C-alpha cells in the first residue's frame, strides 16, 4: 500500500520517521543538501539522494519540484514532511 | 547487551524489538535467531511453553548477518597494507575521472535488437536474416576477447556494467556481443574472485536487445581437463538459461566428432550455434602444407553444414589468414555452403583490417571487431578504423560510429586501471607467418624460454615450434594444442634434440604424452606410430574422443556435498561451476565468505586499497551507497597487526590487519650475553 | 610535395581541397621541374578509396613517379597504401615493424606479406627486415621516457585534422589551461 | 672490511 516512503526533512525527526517506517517494513528514501552530506539522518535510510548541487542549503529542503523529482525517480508512494519545512505547505501537498 | 522495547500493542512492541535488533550492529551473536523469535507467529500469539525454542525448528534457520562494510573494510584494509597479487606495490595512483555515458533504461527497453529476432523467429530465422543484409554485421569483443589478449583477461565486471547502457545503445544494430566464455570463467572466479554468472545476469538485464555470444570449446566447454558429455549439456543449458544466445563451437584439432555433443545441447536449448573451422597454414602457399588447402576448408564447411550448424564461422586465432587468402577462402566458402559466415581474426601481423576489407568484398556476413582504444595487436581489428575504411567502397559496416568513439574514450581511460597487466607486445609481429604462434604465445613462450635459460636462444625455440608442428603431422595451434607444440619445442632445445633424434632415443613432457594418448582429440593427420610409441612407452592410446571414456557425473551428489559445506541454498550454477572448476569455486567461496561481493568495488580500490585521508563511495547498488574514509593506519603493535582508523557512513570504525613484511643468548655491544 | 588536407571522397568536406585541386597542383609542380611528385599526408587523412582515386588520377595527369607517405594514425595506413599500390604508386614511405604503427609510418614488415596474392610486390628483404625489427624493438626500450601517450588508433583525426602528435601534445597543453576535461570543445574549436 | 649486519610464488 505504501511500498517506499521519503522524508523531506533532516536530523532528529527524519531519523524518527525512518524508524517508524522500518518498523512497518517500508523502504525509506532520505534527502540531503550539500552542507548536510555528513548528517546522521542521511545514513539511517535505505536510499539517499542529494536534492540539488545547484540549490544551496536551505533551498535543498524547500524546493517542491526538486524534491518531487527525487521521489518519482526513486519510485516513491508517500512523503512525510516531518515538521517545519514543507509540513504546512498546501502547494507541496497538492 | 540487553534490548527492551515498548508499545501499546504486543505486535508493535515486537516490531520495534525487531528493528532495534537489526539497527543493533555489533561487528556473531543471537540477533538473527531472536529476530526469528519475533517474526515467529507462535510467539506473537502470546502462548508458548518452556519448550518454545526446542519445539520450533526454523528458529535456528537464521539468515546470515549483513557483515557487509565490516568485510569491505577488511578487504580495503588487507590490500592497503599488503597489496594485490601481480601488481607492483605502489600508492593508489591518480587516474582520470572518466565520466561515463548513460542511456535511459526505458529507452533501452524500447530497442528491438537481434535478441528480439531470436524471440520472434528461431535460430534458423536469425541466420536466414543475416544472409539478407547487404551491410556488414559486426560482433563486439570488448567485454571478452579483446581484453583477454591485451590485459590477461583481468577486466572486472564493474567496468563492464558501468557502460552497459551506452554499449546496448551503441551496438543496437549489432549482431552479437562477445562477453563470456573463453577464459572469463576461470580468471573471474579465481583471480578477480568475481562470479562470471553475475557478470552474465547483470549484463543481460542491462543489455536486452543484442544477442549474447560466448566462445565454447567442444571438448570441455570452459573447463580445463576433459569432461563427460553429461556436464557439457548442463553448462550449456544454464548459460542458455541466463542469457547466452550465440555459442561459437570450436575444437583444437578441427575434429568435428568432438563438436557434436556441445552441438546437440545448443540445438536442444534453442539458441544459435556457430560451427567453426580454426585456420592454419597458408592457402596461397602450395609448399607450406599439403593438408590445410582450400579443399579442406570447403569440405569442413560442408561437414559443418551437414552437422546442422546455424552459422559457419572462421577463427584466425594466430593472424595467419592473409588479406588475399581471406578473399578466396570466404568467396569459395560463400558459394559452396549456404550459411552466413562469421569471420574472426587477431591483428597480430597488423593486416587484420586488410584481412577484413578483403573478407567483406568476398561477402563475409559477420566480423569480430573491438572498440578502437582496445584494438590492434593480439586483439581484434579496430571497429572504429574499419567503419571509416569502407568510405567510398560499396559495402557499409552497420554500426554507430559516434557511439563507438565514446565507447573508445571510456575504455581508453578504464584500461589504465589495468596497466599492471598489459602484454609486452608493442608492435605487429609479421613472422607469425612462419612459426604460427597463436595470440600472445610468441611473448608468453619467450618468458618461459627465459626461465630455462634459453632467453637469448629464441631463434632456436621459434624454429623448434615450427619443426614440432610438422613433427606431430600438421596440426592446429590453439589451446590446448598450442601448449603441447610449445612444451615440445622447449624440450628438444632443452637437451639438444632433433627430428630423427627424438624417435631414435625415445625410450630413454607431461602434456606431450597426454596429447599422444589423444586426451585432447584426434589430429587430422593421425599419429606417427614410431613417434607415438616412444612418447607414451605403452599405455591406452584413446581409440575415440575422450568424452566417451568418462562416466556421467551425478549432479545430485554434488548438490548434497555443497549444501552440507555451504550455508544451504545451492543453485544449479553453483553446481556445474564446482563440477567444471572444483578448486577455484571452493576457493572463490571461501573468499566470498571473508570479503563479500568485491565485484561492486571500483577497479582501483579493488587493486590498491586507499591512501591516507581519501574518501571512497561504493555502489551497494541502486540508491544504496556506502562512503568510507581512511584516516590513518598505525605501526604494527606487539604482533603484526595494524590499526586502520576508518570512517564509514559517518560512524568511526577501526579494523586490525595482519601486516606481512640456559634460556636465551643475547648480544648488546658485541658481547654474547645469555639469559 | 602536395600537402594533403581534408577529404576528396566527401563532396561537402571542402570546396577547395578537392581532387582537381591536387591535379592542378601536380601539373604546376611538373611545370616547375621537380623530378618526383610526392604526396605528404601528414595527418593520416587520405582514406583507402581516396588514395585509389587521387593516385590513379595524378598517375595520368602528371608524368612524374608518385611517392606516397602517410601516418597510420587511423589504423588504415596499410589499407591506404595497398590501394595506392593497386592504383599505380611508385614509392611508399614505411618504417620497420617494431618502429611502425600509430603516428609512425605504416609497417613495412606487414605490407610485404599484405601484398601476397595481389599483382605487385614490395621490393625488399623480409628476412633482413625481421632482424632489423628485432633490433629496433630493443633499442626503442631505451626511449621509454619519450613515447607518446597514443596507444591505439584514433579515428577522430578525420574531423580536427591534427598531424603527427597534435591531439597528444594539445591535450597536454589544454590541461595546462583549465580546459583538459572540456577537450570536446577544443576538438570542436580546432575543427572550427 | 667485512660488515657484520608481487605476491605470486
Ligand atoms: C593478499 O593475498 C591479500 C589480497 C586480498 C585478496 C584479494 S581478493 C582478489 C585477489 N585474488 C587473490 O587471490 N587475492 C586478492
Ligand atoms: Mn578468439
Ligand atoms: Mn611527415
Amino acid at each position: 500500500q505504501i511500498k517506499k516512503l521519503l522524508v523531506a526533512n533532516r536530523g532528529e525527526i527524519a531519523i524518527r520517521i525512518f524508524a517508524a517506517a522500518a518498523e512497518l517494513d517500508i523502504s525509506t528514501v532520505a534527502i540531503y543538501s550539500n552542507e548536510d552530506k555528513s548528517s546522521l539522518h542521511r545514513y539511517k535510510a535505505d536510499e539517499s539522494y542529494l536534492v540539488g548541487s545547484d540549490l544551496g542549503p536551505a533551498e535543498s529542503y524547500l524546493n517542491i519540484e526538486r524534491i518531487i523529482d527525487v521521489a518519482k525517480q526513486a519510485n516513491v508512494d508517500a512523503i512525510h514532511p516531518g515538521y517545519g519545512f514543507l509540513s504546512e505547505n498546501e502547494q507541496f501537498a497538492r | 547487551v540487553k534490548l527492551s522495547t515498548h508499545a501499546i500493542s504486543f505486535k508493535q512492541a515486537e516490531e520495534k524489538m525487531v528493528r532495534s535488533l537489526r539497527e543493533m550492529r555489533i561487528r556473531k551473536t543471537n540477533i538473527p535467531f531472536l529476530i526469528n523469535v519475533m517474526k515467529n507467529k507462535k510467539f506473537t500469539s502470546g502462548d508458548y511453553t518452556t519448550k518454545f525454542i526446542e519445539e520450533t525448528p526454523e528458529l535456528f534457520d537464521i539468515q546470515p548477518s549483513l557483515d557487509r562494510g565490516t568485510k569491505t573494510l577488511e578487504y580495503i584494509g588487507n590490500v592497503t597494507i599488503n597489496g594485490f597479487p601481480n601488481v607492483e606495490k605502489r600508492p593508489k595512483p591518480d587516474y582520470e575521472l572518466a565520466s561515463i555515458p548513460t542511456v535511459s533504461s526505458s529507452k533501452i527497453a524500447s530497442f528491438s535488437g537481434t535478441k528480439q529476432l531470436l524471440d520472434e523467429v528461431g535460430p534458423k530465422g536469425v541466420a536466414e536474416w543475416v544472409k539478407k543484409q547487404d551491410d556488414v554485421l559486426l560482433t563486439d569483443t570488448t567485454f571478452r576477447d579483446a581484453h583477454q589478449s591485451l590485459l590477461a583477461t583481468r577486466v572486472r565486471t564493474k567496468d563492464m556494467i558501468n557502460i552497459a547502457s551506452k554499449t546496448a545503445d551503441v551496438f543496437k544494430d549489432g549482431f552479437s556481443l562477445e562477453m563470456w566464455g573463453g577464459a572469463t570463467f576461470d580468471v573471474a572466479y579465481n583471480f578477480l574472485k568475481e562470479n562470471p554468472w553475475e557478470r552474465l545476469e547483470r549484463l543481460r538485464k542491462a543489455i536486452p536487445n543484442v544477442l549474447f555470444q560466448m566462445l565454447l570449446r567442444a571438448s570441455n566447454a570452459v573447463g580445463y581437463k576433459n569432461y563427460p558429455d553429461n556436464v557439457i549439456h548442463k553448462f550449456v543449458q544454464e548459460s542458455a538459461k541466463a542469457g547466452i544466445d550465440v555459442f561459437r563451437i570450436f575444437d583444437s584439432l578441427n575434429w568435428v566428432d568432438q563438436m557434436k555433443v556441445a552441438n546437440e545441447a545448443v540445438q536442444e536449448a534453442g539458441k544459435i550455434s556457430e560451427g567453426t573451422i580454426c585456420y592454419t597454414g597458408d592457402i596461397l602457399n602450395p609448399e607450406r602444407s599439403n593438408i590445410y588447402t582450400l579443399e579442406y576448408y570447403v569440405k569442413l564447411a560442408k561437414e559443418l553444414e551437414r552437422e546442422g550448424f546455424h552459422i559457419l564461422a572462421i577463427k584466425d586465432m594466430a593472424g595467419l589468414l592473409k588479406p588475399k587468402a581471406a578473399y578466396e577462402l570466404i568467396g569459395e566458402l560463400k558459394s559452396a555452403v549456404d550459411l552466413p559466415i562469421h569471420l574472426h581474426t587477431h591483428d597480430t601481423s597488423g593486416n587484420g583490417l586488410l584481412t577484413y576489407k578483403q573478407a567483406i568484398d568476398a561477402g563475409v556476413d559477420i566480423i569480430d571487431t573491438a572498440v578502437a582504444s582496445m584494438s590492434g595487436l593480439t586483439s581484434q581489428p579496430s571497429a572504429n578504423s574499419l567503419y571509416y575504411a569502407l568510405n567510398g567502397f560499396p559495402r557499409h559496416l552497420r554500426t554507430d560510429i559516434e557511439g563507438m568513439e565514446s565507447l573508445s574514450h571510456y575504455w581508453s581511460t578504464v584500461r589504465t586501471y589495468y596497466s599492471d597487466f598489459e602484454s609486452d607486445i608493442k608492435s605487429p609481429n609479421t613472422e607469425i607467418y612462419q612459426h604460427e604462434m597463436p595470440g600472445g604465445q610468441y611473448s608468453n613462450l619467450s618468458q618461459q624460454a627465459k626461465s630455462l635459460g634459453l632467453g637469448e636462444r629464441f631463434d632456436e625455440v621459434k624454429d623448434m615450434y615450427r619443426r614440432v608442428n610438422f613433427l606431430f603431422g600438421d596440426i592446429v595451434k590453439v589451446t590446448p594444442s598450442s601448449k603441447v607444440v610449445g612444451d615440445m619445442a622447449l624440450y628438444m632445445v632443452q637437451n639438444d634434440l632433433d627430428e630423427q633424434s627424438v624417435i631414435t632415443d625415445g625410450y630413454k613432457p607431461e602434456s606431450v604424452v597426454s596429447f599422444f594418448k589423444g586426451e585432447i582429440g584426434q589430429p587430422v593427420n593421425g599419429f606417427n606410430k614410431d613417434l607415438q610409441a616412444v612418447i607414451l612407452k605403452g599405455q591406452e592410446a584413446l581409440t575415440a574422443r575422450p568424452g566417451e571414456y568418462l562416466e556421467p557425473v551425478d549432479f545430485e551428489k554434488v548438490r548434497e556435498l555443497l549444501e552440507e559445506e555451504q550455508q544451504g541454498p545451492v543453485t544449479e550454477q553453483d553446481i556445474i561451476s564446482y563440477v567444471l572448476y572444483p578448486k577455484v569455486y571452493e576457493q572463490y567461496i571461501q573468499t566470498r565468505n571473508q570479503y563479500g561481493n568485491l565485484s561492486l568495488l571500483d577497479t582501483p580500490t579493488f587493486f590498491f586499497g586507499m591512501r591516507n585521508g581519501e574518501t571512497v563511495e561504493i555502489e551497494i547498488d541502486k540508491g544504496k551507497r556506502l562512503i568510507i574514509k581512511l584516516e590513518t593506519i598505525s605501526e604494527p603493535d606487539e604482533n603484526g597487526n595494524r590499526t586502520i582508523y576508518y570512517a564509514m557512513n559517518g560512524q568511526a570504525r577501526r579494523i586490525y590487519i595482519k601486516d606481512e613484511n640456559p634460556l636465551l643468548i643475547t648480544e648488546a655491544m658485541k658481547m654474547e650475553t645469555t639469559i
